């Protein structure tokens, strides 16, 4: 009996809000802690400037979010509102990134 | 003796002196023409004037007197002729254009 | 100390030429600074490549005119060309 | 420990709500549960391509710290460009 | 030949073409379409459809990014 | 059959052969009006770049060199013709 | 003295003699080091070797003895790194590698 | 008799004797290698110009070409390519 929303209603609110807002969506430290982990595989504990991590993030998120633009658009074409991995495999393959 | 910068000579607020120098320094050609940087200085000017107006056009739309990175994102993206010119670029804190597909909307 | 360069002043002069009432945030300016640096590297790029195939070692207004012909869509091209020739004619009057 | 750190569990920090929010900005209703691990791999794949190129600039200039200048250039090689960091 | 000569005549008249230059267009175009058709089929296979439909190409071009 | 829009010059079977090279099983009826459009626009941009190179050299003849260089701008670099 | 080429000096084949002069006009920097064309010339030797080695390998399978320009396509699109280097690269009279989708085949 | 042009004709033909002493190659196939090698030469050197520019230097020496081919060529291609160049410079500096 408590008031609810039909499934998906919270999403549409969370879509329009996140398109309106412009902040970075991943917490800084988990992203910061990961990027050093990848880098140390190549050399000896290179120091990252605080500007670099943000700049490395901005390109990634914009690249990553642009991927969902392609993935979701293909997903609609398959008459499914849901998203699936066999989409995300197909998304980049037309892009030529995987080629 | 009575000097005036080349930007003042064409009355164009772009580094007609400096742009002429950068062409020499970048090793783009053995010689650079007398009229050569002058032509390019306006080209940046008109290009930046058009992009800045649209950003300024966007700035009043959001009721804000200071253009933030977001207002750049709108100006580059909403007009496709700039958009295709900038199809390989992203803007820090630019965000994504406000849009949703019809199928994603509720069923009424 | 530490003398560096930018185009912050010049774009800022351009804004008041259009919308004097509004200001610019620090982050926004560097985008325009990088942007005008980006277009500069592009226009110089094909301009230099153009002179090479033509077996010419001098870059003049013509190559830039051809360069802007290629890089920008039609609507940007024809406006930029008109601005480009207008600027040179004012320059050539008292060069 | 005075120096050096252990490298583990770092991909786990890209938590499932974080994946949701990234998809949210793009705009979706339903996300399959299987996406969560795989798109992490895509982030791993994309990141390692650019950071490795970025390191090579740092190695070239003989420096031992990675900056925003190289990362701007490293993106430029891989067909992407970002503005707002003095490129 | 008749296609390329007429379309180029929109941009300027009195054009002549090196016979080697024309096949340069042909080989470039056939590579482009064949590349387009292969990826277009992938989307058709994704939709559980054996044949392709016109709506696949606009998706095929859109994902690549040069059209939309 | 008097002269018409020469985009009809590429024939109904000819496009089908092109699809076959691309691993296509079945071709819809409506695909043919689209393939003309995409082949039209792609071949539009190349020549426009190609013509301008000829304009710069003042030569009234489009050369193989120009077309190769027009392709490089779109990133569709081509081998086998020189330079 | 006696004239002997730098290619024999560095023990390779690609023209360190020509690369120097060509790179001088190439408009890449104010100066080019003495060792610049030698280090470069090996990379052309390395890249030409594998591409032709794979070109030679493909030819023996098709029983031909002249390298058809097709053979390059049938060799370049099999090495993923060489494919990656030429991913956006098309070659005249190239054809395509043979492949058919799994579903398109007959059910049995 | 005019316009003496530059091509890598003999060089690719002569180097091919390394892998197949007896196989020939088509005259049209001569042009693709002419176009391919010239293409890669542009991209490597074009990259080198920028790295010298980033550090604001006026000379192209072995190091930046070494990293240039380490960026452009993916995978293990560079590793032997570094090896090939490393041998190439040593022979030259030994006989300098």
């Amino acid at each position: 009996k408590p008031h609810r929303y039909r499934p998906g209603t919270v999403a549409l609110r969370e879509i329009r809000r996140y398109q309106k807002s412009t902040e970075l969506l991943i917490r800084k430290l988990p992203f910061q802690r990961l990027v050093r982990e990848i880098a140390q595989d190549f050399k000896t504990d290179l120091r990252f400037q605080s500007s670099a991590v943000m700049a490395l993030q901005e390109a990634s998120e914009a690249y990553l979010v642009a991927l969902f633009e392609d993935t979701n658009l293909c997903a609609i074409h398959a008459k499914r509102v849901t998203i699936m991995p066999k989409d995300i495999q197909l998304a980049r393959r037309i892009r030529g990134e995987r080629a | 003796a009575k000097a005036k910068t080349r930007s003042s000579r064409a009355g164009l607020q772009f580094p007609v002196g400096r742009v002429h120098r950068l062409l020499r320094k970048g090793n783009y050609a053995e010689r650079v023409g007398a009229g050569a940087p002058v032509y390019l200085a306006a080209v940046l000017e008109y290009l930046t004037a058009e992009i800045l107006e649209l950003a300024g056009n966007a700035a009043r739309d959001n009721k804000k007197t200071r253009i933030i990175p977001r207002h750049l994102q709108l100006a580059v993206r909403n007009d496709e002729e700039l958009n295709k010119l900038l199809g390989r670029v992203t803007i820090a804190q630019g965000g994504v254009l406000p849009n949703i597909q019809s199928v994603l909307l509720p069923k009424c | 100390k530490t003398r560096k360069e930018s185009y912050a002043i010049y774009v800022y002069k351009v804004l008041k030429q259009v919308h004097p009432d509004t200001g610019i945030s620090s982050k926004a300016m560097s985008i325009m600074n990088s942007f005008v640096n980006d277009v500069f590297e592009r226009i110089a790029g094909e301009a230099s490549r153009l002179a090479h195939y033509n077996k010419r070692s001098t870059i003049t207004s013509r190559e830039i005119q051809t360069a802007v012909r290629l890089l920008l869509p039609g609507e940007l091209a024809k406006h930029a060309v008109s601005e480009g020739t207008k600027a040179v004619t004012k320059y050539t009057s008292a060069k | 420990k005075r120096h050096r750190k252990v490298l583990r569990d770092n991909i786990q920090g890209i938590t499932k709500p974080a994946i949701r929010r990234l998809a949210r900005r793009g705009g979706v209703k339903r996300i399959s549960g299987l996406i969560y691990e795989e798109t992490r791999g895509v982030l791993k794949v994309f990141l390692e391509n650019v950071i490795r190129d970025a390191v090579t600039y740092t190695e070239h200039a003989k420096r031992k710290t990675v900056t925003a200048m190289d990362v701007v250039y490293a993106l430029k090689r891989q067909g992407r460009t970002l503005y707002g960091f003095g490129g």
